[PDB]
């Protein structure tokens, strides 16, 4: 059912596929074949085995703008999360170009700050994966702030927390 | 013993006061006094007793049948705390086991069905403590919510828990106090604060706003806001309203947030909310004025009361399988124990009193 | 009421002045199961957490606890200045006498109690006074109640440069 | 240029008003293989890292990342003001259409232009301005230029007293 328990938990099951699964087939075909890994793929490469821990994994875009709520994949576009490399913290954050292109907008900035947040708080390097085509258009300024929030992050971290940048 | 006249304060500024039933007896002013006075008879057991001071005026922390009891009391106290605030609490670290066991599995079906059926929060805090051991304090007084200490990996962590079996698991004057004082405690002693969710709302009552709920219950939104060690909160069914933000929510600095699938955060009830929502619209038709009402009800609760959309918006870090819970604190508190965070300098707060 | 605001000055660096003629607590079982214990504590807290200037005067009443806790030097009140007409003490005359004297009124039953009377009087005649807190420094001056107003203006003019600081701490944990 | 300029005004109190008008960043092969990635980071850096009053006024044109790095609110500048005129939008109607529309446009090939025309046309009238930033907050104020003296002045009074730390390090590390 779905007023069950159980229900609730097998809706759950069903919301973590979907999620794990953000960016279509084909998108993901089309990335493997540009010789690329997609965002999870590089995670799983980065962490010691077992040691991720996703954070806003559910989160959705609050946009309406030029009809971009017609899809609101969970996630929005990037991976982040926390684990280990070698025994040690790390947090990181994994770009998806499989979906919207891995423009970045307000979630999908806000997912990172709060990736950062968390480093500077606990003192741990900050490893950011980055494949995106720009800012997504559709959401005009506030992709804007969330860049500047994210530098204004870069310049506080400076020489605090190590900071690495994998474009690929 | 008897500790009475302005002795009793001395006791009521330390941390935890433990005391022996029937042996011991607090207060400021004795029964003569009383009786020629106010012409009232009250004997000393009633007056404050261990059991009075337990679980009516929540001066005490315990109330023992003896005083070997009482003293292996306060050793425990004592070896979940540091000698003092400059150092981390006493640990003997044992790295633990997070492959999912059948006690783990237990918690996927430990929600009933019903939302108004209670459960016992005990279960899920000693779930993920270290052998499920889980030293409660103030059991007696405000019943409604759960505080006390535990291990986690070998590390004392502090728990303030809502609890379904007892009025609900509401918040109310009484529980705000007690678990303000002891989240307090827990941070100024270094020591990390684990919270498990299930709070319908406030207890209503015309009473607790003339007893001033609303500066009494202010003091655990203060306590969380202020507290700088670790803060893991994990809703497990309700929240609502107010009771949602003060129940160790992200929005006061709690670190990690999770949901269970059962869990419901919202503004408030969809009966409530949908007689608000859709007044005109119900008004409309008073033929059929009710199914419809009904139907919007349905709705309402069939979208909202799920911890999704505060997961949409990263309120909450994950939505989470019940059995998973011990495996998100422990490799949490690994994370969140090297946290470093000040709060604005000052000579001290000025908490609602 | 008391205990937020001290505190609140205390916060902003403002300093206390407090009037004392208490003659104890309000008794009641009420008193005791709403907490006393813990909400009364709340105030000598908060005297003693002050790093603001403080200054006390009792000008009449100040018996047992309730003397400890309205801004008493014990608590670290700076300026403690009591009236000719202060009646420092532990506890009452009648009571006082009634335990220390217990066995001589028990003697003499036939007219147990104009002996007590006269315990009494002469208990109150020799204790309910500032002179003997004054003996041991409890209170730093008995003043002319006319001279308040000099002692207080004197006293902040030197104590405003008062310089205190609590044992290092994230905070306290004041009774709630 | 800039870059030192404000790091030099903050390492010694003065505080830094700007007034901004940017298209965006200058077009070229040569930009890029002189490392403008690296240089013009150092811009955005010593904005983000001043602590003394910044008071930001937008002019006219604010266009992507140049709108971020003219002392913007999102890397710590205290007040942002904009005129009537100002356009904060991420890129220029033209190009936004051009992606935003792609489709659109194309079907209907008959006749592709004077639609593409139209939405550039919707697109400027409806965003080239700067009330999409101020319903989010960006600006604190979009003002008559008249008033900008004004706002400066009474910004200036209230923020001089502005205090505020970064993390604790021996220094920061940025790009040389």
């Amino acid at each position: 059912d779905i007023h069950t328990t159980a229900g609730k938990l097998a809706d759950l099951r069903r919301r973590i596929e979907e999620a794990t699964h953000a960016g279509s087939a084909r998108a993901v075909e089309k990335q493997h074949a540009k010789g690329k890994l997609t965002a999870r793929e590089r995670i799983d490469l980065l962490l010691d085995e077992g040691s991720f821990v996703e954070l806003d994994e559910f989160a959705r875009h609050r946009s309406t703008n030029f009809g971009l709520d017609a899809n609101r994949p969970y996630g929005d576009g990037v991976v982040t999360g926390y684990g280990t490399v070698d025994g040690r913290p790390v947090a990181v954050f994994s770009q998806d170009f499989t979906v919207f292109g891995g423009a970045l907008g307000e979630v999908y900035g806000q997912k990172i700050v709060k990736v950062m947040d968390f480093a500077l708080k606990t003192g741990c390097p900050v490893v950011g994966i980055n494949d995106s085509g720009g800012a997504r258009i559709q959401e005009g300024v506030a992709s804007l702030g969330a860049y500047g929030e994210i530098f204004r992050r870069n310049t506080h971290a400076s020489g605090v927390i190590p900071q690495i940048s994998l474009v690929v | 013993g008897p500790c009475a006249g302005g002795a009793v304060y001395s006791p009521a500024i330390t941390d935890f006061t433990v005391m022996v039933d029937q042996t011991s007896h607090m207060f400021i002013t004795g029964p003569d006094v009383i009786k020629t006075v106010t012409g009232e008879d009250v004997g000393f057991e009633e007056l404050g007793g261990a059991r009075t001071h337990n679980s009516t005026s929540g001066v005490a922390h315990h109330m023992a049948g003896d005083e070997k009891d009482a003293v292996e009391y306060v050793k425990q106290l004592l070896s979940y705390l540091p000698s003092n605030n400059l150092s981390e609490p006493p640990a003997f670290p044992e790295e633990a086991d997070l492959a999912v066991t059948d006690e783990d599995a237990e918690l996927d079906t430990i929600v009933p069905d019903s939302a108004n059926q209670p459960y016992d929060m005990h279960s899920v805090i000693e779930h993920v403590l270290d052998d499920a051991e889980f030293f409660e304090t103030q059991p007696l007084f405000a019943p409604n919510i759960l505080t006390g200490f535990g291990r986690v990996e070998g590390r004392p962590v502090g728990i303030v828990a809502n609890q379904p079996m007892q009025f609900a698991g509401c918040l109310d004057i009484t529980a705000s106090e007690k678990a303000a004082r002891f989240v307090r405690t827990c941070d100024a002693f270094n020591v990390p604060v684990l919270t498990f969710v299930d709070v319908p709302g406030f207890l209503p009552g015309v009473d607790q706003e003339h007893d001033g709920i609303i500066r009494r219950g202010a003091k655990l939104i203060f306590a969380y806001a202020e507290a700088t060690v670790p803060l893991i909160t994990v809703i497990t069914r309700k929240a609502f309203g107010g009771a949602y933000d003060v129940m160790g929510s992200k929005h006061l600095g709690a670190d990690l947030n999770l949901a269970w699938p059962t869990a419901q955060i919202a503004v408030m009830g969809a009966q409530g909310a949908v007689n608000i929502l859709h007044r005109r619209t119900i008004a409309d038709a008073g033929d059929d004025a009710e199914a419809t009402r009904a139907r919007l009800i349905q709705e309402y609760e069939d979208a909202l009361l799920n911890p999704y959309t505060a997961a949409e918006r990263g309120y909450v870090d994950a939505v989470i399988m019940p059995s998973d819970t011990r495996r998100h604190i422990v490799r949490g508190l690994r994370q969140l124990r090297t946290k470093r965070e000040s709060l604005p300098p000052k000579k001290h707060g000025n908490i609602p009193l």
